């Protein structure tokens, strides 16, 4: 037998230009919990799959993992509505899972297949969905898209809003500052989240940044910031900030504390910028996993056994949905040059010489 | 009867295109109260007001994205640099947020935005305001580039532009903005349209075929004149598009003339009449050169102030009849 | 007999992280107070004389006009030495002067003649001098290049600052933001300042940016606001600011308040986003030159006499050098392509067709 | 003497300008401590410290419009972008801050800055990652633009860049960084360097000139190996200077081999091949062509991810062989 419910006491935020700030207690209910857990363990499993993938060179390029960072991606989701929008940049495996696709389609297009989300053509970095506009490669460009995709929001009076991340690394993009000024001048409903790995790559945030409090970057933008590593925190805040931008009182920062266990990068073991002690002490204190299930445990919402169990089914999904990523077969050649254009008559592209002719349709 | 500039064909473009679609808006500097910092928004913030045309503050980069943005969640916005020069901040929204995003995301999520403004040569501007960017977007899969002249190009190809579901960027010319044109009643109709991706012979001619785009065309109508008192017959044709360029009609054009003159405004290497000679030497029409096809094109510096410098780093009409008289051999 | 010198108050600046800012009080001796009244003078007839080539057509293109911001250019150049280092945008006929070239240049540049300071290749937007890296027609674009020579100054090691000036429609520009964020990274004596004149061309300061408190704007930077109109004051804000970067404290922002009497260039007359009246009480009230003018007659500095001497020889200077202007020879058309790259070796390059060719020599 | 890699090429360069000039110094983002983002700075922040090597926040038009203004008040820097495809946000100040000031000044200030890093196709890197930009940067007046293949290439050019007074855009490229290169005597002194706007023979030939810059140099060699064994032999040119580009030595090898086939990384239209085509043309060399000259280039598409695909828009040896063959006509 179990408890249907109980109730958590979260971490207080900081704030900037506010009065009041989310409650400093959530109720939990046994059925979210559940959800929530399979949620970060999946894509906790599926970064670690892709970590193999990549060393076998199935996966190759460009592979940013945020496993470390679950509470943040799992967070936000269980704070808004399907009908709200989401956009970041290319460390985003998890936010396509948690706004619609499957682990499929996303190991599919990582290992560069037609089941693919996006047929192969995208890789790690791009990969779109429902109301996600998708990860961005070029640090900082999809601050001034989200703010535009909350202008849609407005200049459409439906009541939605739009999250629109960027990394520690990115806060010191101008662009970021241009889209602060415009989203407080029309009062638009646009959630600037920052994600705080306490890394810009290989840049430490003292190293990259003369004001370390990016929930303040703002100045004129209200800001408050969160424990990105407790699910539950996230969770109460983004409820917070999503009510404020429906309420029509415009912009707000939000600043998530988290971490990455992984380098930047599979191309970068991340050892040379930070120590195996600090990443261990983050994981054996902080890992966003073992919060949620002594919570849950300590609170008689779920069993260890229940949940030791989610986890093996996870782990066999994942291992399922690998064997398909690795034995599905590439795109077809012919269709390198579709979807260069929408709502087109189709088209020829030039190849490699003014001989090789391939065919564009949208 | 009635004549109109290529800035109230603009405006009136624009105009039928708002009242069409409630997803179209106008965003940028001076758009709004000012009404146009060249007059060619003008009326429009007054008919639409602060929700469909929007001032913004000098934050390319800035307005550019959040207008991709805008276009992406399925709003139809039309993003004006105040001059081209400026665009080059914000360029990277134009090329990898807007152009490659269909591409990349295998046809789930198109861009429906038009980047418009005046490009170019001006009048004592200097260096940093006069630059032409016809061959630097053209050089980009995923854009569409259209470059009008007279007052029919610009009101067909805005509304074209603004019908695309693609980022579409219209260069349009400062100098030409106060010149009238005679606008035939099929212009004036909601439903004049022209085809991006489509030339047109503004002088039938046999002797030469002379390329060109934007205000120079008028420049090579002027030439054509004078030759025409020589004998000469010069088939002038104006690009309209500068990608997808119309390469078939200028090839049929050389096959019948045997000659080719391409004259474009911007800096000569790597420039538009550089793919223009390119692909007629590759394509079926190279047989048919009498002799080679040269580039008129405008002087290789950063634009001077000083007028007489100014006046020799444009083409000028005698710029052009001199190389047509080359190509001839007259 | 003269006084050598008397005291006056000035407006308190606004203080932004800062403990105290420039004095309320301050000195001026006669030789000082001559000095300032003759070049605030210059460079108001200079730009009358501008306004005037220009509507007869001597100087085309672009013309901003600085007349009302006399007290910036004449008040900054008081509170440095002639070794620091000075940036600013297009609106630098005045700095072009206080920073030593004479109105013959500036106006024969601006008619664009062989006798301008830049040959007549630039016109009224870049124009250069020692220590003065012109006037930049990209909006923006000049604040990094400060930060830069800020950074050489802090690379030689000699005790020299620089000052960095924008408009205040400039002040939304991301490279801004991004200067402030490095500038304050790496302690730079860099003097951000921040003319604020109420309109960005047409867009006034309430339509332009959220927050219209541009001292604040630097956020982590310490900041102060300034009376623009009083040379005094300008001059009190500039050597306290000059010593705070000196000291080597890191970068600081100045906010002048000041106003514009002409319609942003010579192309816009500068009254559908403004009444005259406010043009002429600002004029009346707030005049620079006049505020001056009545200090030295009124503390017994100078007397009328020696104020109206001094005019009648500044427009003198200023007849003399616009006949230069417009008698001057236009630039030879052989030296066209003059001065592409520096250091090099003679070389060839093409005009409007590839049978013109133009020397180009370094 | 030794093997040694085009990223140690370029190392060694660096650390010698950095130590005969105290003016020098690189910035850019983990230059540093990181030991650079491709290992191309390796040990020279250890080596010069803080004040030499500078570690910036990921803030491109920023850090560019930093360098400059340096540049301006007499120092040399050498502004790092992770690759090419950044440089577009600060694209602005390299043209207008740097490329056009020495002109608009009248010869008063001239802006002695480097920027470099890999520019082009890489290996899975996809649309926003592959760009290349030589055609863009070749464009503009009062710009220097070099694109080194090998070893010596690597070295030389970037010393040369460095001791230029001017702007001058370094495209590398990330896939040669790792390749090594039989390193002389002559190359390994300090004093080595390569004079901006020289093109280099790297085969000699007689049947057909093969023009082309950067990587796809390699492939041109492969090519003429293949092809040497079926009587057919290449002359390959490394252009090594995209601007101002080399086109005497074109010329003179078009005269012998009356043939010609440009290849290139980058996008077809407006590129580094068309612009040889346009001069080929337009020069004293048309006459010699027996058969129309052709481009081998990317495909005209965004850089798509998957294997397949990624080689089948990038220029393949086969890709070269196939266009001579046809150029002539065997
Ligand atoms: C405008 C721009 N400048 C630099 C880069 C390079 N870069 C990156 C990638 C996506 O390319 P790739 O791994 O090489 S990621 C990156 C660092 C970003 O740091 P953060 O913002 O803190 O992001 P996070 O820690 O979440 O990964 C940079 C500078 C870039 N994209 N875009
Ligand atoms: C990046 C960029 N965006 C827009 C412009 C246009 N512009 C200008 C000029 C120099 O070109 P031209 O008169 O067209 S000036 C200008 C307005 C700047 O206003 P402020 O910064 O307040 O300066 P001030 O009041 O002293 O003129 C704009 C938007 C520009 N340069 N650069
Ligand atoms: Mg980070
Ligand atoms: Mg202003």
């Amino acid at each position: 037998s179990f408890a249907n419910d109980a109730t958590f006491e979260i971490k207080k935020c900081d704030l900037h230009r506010l009065e009041e700030g989310p409650p400093v207690t959530t109720v939990l209910t046994r059925e979210d919990g559940l959800k929530y857990y399979r949620m970060m363990q999946t894509v906790r499993r599926m970064e670690l799959k892709a970590d193999q993938l990549y060393k076998q060179k199935i996966i190759r390029g460009f592979c940013h993992l945020c496993d470390g960072q679950e509470a943040c991606c799992v967070g936000l989701e269980a704070g808004i509505n399907p009908t709200d929008h989401l956009i970041t940049a290319y460390r985003a495996h998890g936010f396509t899972f948690t706004r619609g696709l499957s682990v499929r389609e996303i190991l599919a297009e990582l290992t560069g297949r037609k089941g693919g989300c996006a047929k192969g053509k995208g890789g790690s970095m791009h990969m779109y969905a429902k109301n996600f506009y998708g990860g961005n490669g070029i640090v900082g460009a999809q601050v001034p898209l989200g703010a535009g995709i909350a202008l849609a929001c407005k200049y459409n009076g439906k009541d939605e809003v739009c999250l629109t991340l960027y990394g520690d690394g990115a806060a010191n993009q101008g662009q970021i500052f241009e889209a602060y000024n415009m989203a407080a001048l029309w009062k638009l409903p646009c959630i600037f989240i920052c994600e705080n790995n306490r890394y810009g790559m290989g840049t430490s945030v003292e190293r990259a940044a003369a004001s370390t409090d990016y929930y303040k970057r703002g100045d004129f933008i209200p800001g408050l910031r969160v424990d990105g590593m407790d699910i539950l925190c996230v969770r109460e805040a983004t409820r917070f900030a999503a009510a404020y931008c429906r309420s029509g009182k415009g912009p707000i920062l939000m600043e998530l504390q988290t971490y990455r266990y992984h380098g930047h990068s599979m191309s970068d073991p991340g050892v040379s910028y930070r120590t195996r002690e600090e990443i261990q002490e983050v994981r054996s204190k902080s890992d966003p996993i073992m919060l949620l299930k002594d919570r849950m445990v300590n609170s008689n919402l779920a069993s260890v056994e229940e949940l030791k169990e989610i986890d093996v089914e996870v782990r066999k999904e994942i291992e399922d949905a690998a064997q398909f990523a690795t034995a599905d077969p590439e795109p077809p050649l012919e269709e390198l040059g579709y979807h260069i254009y929408s709502s087109d008559p189709p088209f020829e592209v030039r190849g490699a010489n003014q001989w090789i002719k391939f065919k564009s349709v949208s | 009867s009635l004549q109109v500039t290529v800035r109230d064909a603009i405006n009136q473009g624009m105009d039928e295109e708002l009242e069409r679609d409630e997803k179209v808006f106008l965003l940028g500097e001076e758009v709004a109260q000012y009404d146009g910092a060249y007059k060619v928004s003008r009326g429009l913030w007054k008919k639409y007001g602060d929700k469909r045309i929007i001032d913004t503050p000098i934050s390319e980069m800035g307005f550019a994205g959040i207008a991709v943005g805008a276009a992406m969640a399925g709003l139809r916005p039309i993003c004006e640099f105040m001059t081209f020069n400026f665009s080059m901040q914000a360029i990277d929204q134009v090329i990898n947020s807007a152009a490659k995003t269909y591409y990349m995301s295998g046809g789930l999520q198109p861009v429906p935005i038009v980047f418009r403004g005046p490009n170019g040569a001006s009048a004592g501007v200097a260096a940093q305001h006069s630059q032409c960017f016809a061959a630097w977007y053209g050089h980009c899969p995923g854009l569409k580039v259209v470059s009008p002249w007279n007052s029919e190009d610009a009101k067909g190809l805005i509304k074209s532009a603004i019908r695309d579901n693609n980022p579409v960027v219209v260069l349009e010319n400062e100098l030409m903005y106060g010149v009238p044109f005679e606008f035939p009643p099929e212009a004036q109709s909601k439903d004049f349209l022209i085809p991006i991706g489509k030339a047109k012979i503004e002088r039938q001619g046999t002797h030469i075929t002379v390329v060109s785009h934007s205000r120079p065309v008028g420049h090579c109508l002027e030439a054509a004149a004078v030759l025409s008192k020589e004998g000469v017959e010069c088939e002038v044709i104006n690009m309209r598009t500068i990608r997808p360029m119309d390469m078939e009609t200028i090839e049929a054009s050389v096959m019948k003339t045997n000659h080719l003159v391409t004259v474009e405004g911007g800096w000569p290497q790597f420039g538009v009449g550089a793919e223009i000679c390119a692909r007629i030497m590759e394509g079926p029409a190279f047989n048919f050169l009498d002799a080679p096809a040269v580039r008129v094109t405008g002087a290789d510096v950063p634009m001077p102030y000083a007028k007489i410098l100014e006046d020799n780093s444009i083409p000028q009409v005698k710029d052009i009849i001199f190389a047509i008289k080359k190509t001839l051999n007259i």
